[PDB]
């Protein structure tokens, strides 16, 4: 659900409908294919109608990419990493993440038995 | 079709004063347009498309 | 409850209701489907009706992503890590997180007995 950059097309309400003139309905159909087929290939581009309404001093048609004005509060990436280490800590299986060291060993008779290796002994 | 035609006629009309009778037609389109956009234009006639 | 970036649809009040025209009810239903189903797939896009009202110079149909204009005061991750370190300090079980250090061992008879091993000895 990260819809930032999603293409948004704003049309006057007259265009959107069933009783609209065939020319208008054809325009809406083309916009549907434009939405459904637009990619970032070599021949990417747009020829859109542009009419700044003398009233309200704003354009009626726009093709714009939806934008967000904030950032997610919590960093999910570091959050999950903390719990993964905690889970491995509960089973004392840090060797899965850290890996085999040069001062740890799985040999029971060795003088440097790993914590996990001793657990299987119990 | 008739409503659009009415808008054209109202716009073209001007302020008239023949001796004794006066008629300000200037402030009609301004009023008429506001209703037209609100009650006619700003009313979708179909479904959108995601 | 991190609702930043969720889709928000702004409709005029007359659309919402039961006596609203059947077309308006269909409009609201399609908006509901969009809200409940819209994802960020490859044909993601939108064709929204739009109309800048002559008065107030603002659009009536408003589709946007909810945005926050602030950041969380405290970094919870560092705080939780600090408290976990304190907890491990209380039981003197640092070897659980830090790992087996070359300055310690689990042998009581050794001269490098760890603190936790000494507590186990007690």
């Amino acid at each position: 659900r990260d819809l930032v950059g999603m293409p948004k097309i704003g049309l006057p309400p007259d265009y959107l409908g069933e009783d609209a003139e065939p020319e208008k309905k054809a325009f809406v159909k083309y916009c549907q294919e434009v939405v459904n087929d637009l990619i970032a290939n070599d021949r990417a581009g747009l020829i859109w109608p542009r009419f700044i309404d003398p009233e309200t001093k704003e354009d009626i048609f726009e093709f714009s990419l939806v934008s967000r004005q904030g950032a997610k509060a919590y960093d999910t990436g570091s959050i999950i990493d903390r719990y993964s280490k905690q889970i491995m800590m509960a089973f004392m299986s840090d060797v899965l993440a850290m890996g085999q060291s040069k001062y740890g060993s799985f040999s029971l008779a060795d003088s440097k038995t790993s914590l996990l290796a001793m657990s299987v002994d119990i | 079709k008739a409503l659009k035609y009415l808008l054209f006629q109202v716009a073209k009309m001007g302020d008239e004063k023949v001796g004794g009778v006066y008629l300000r037609n200037s402030s009609r389109f301004k009023s008429l347009k506001a209703v037209y956009d609100d009650l006619v234009k700003s009313s979708v006639s179909g479904l959108p498309y995601a």
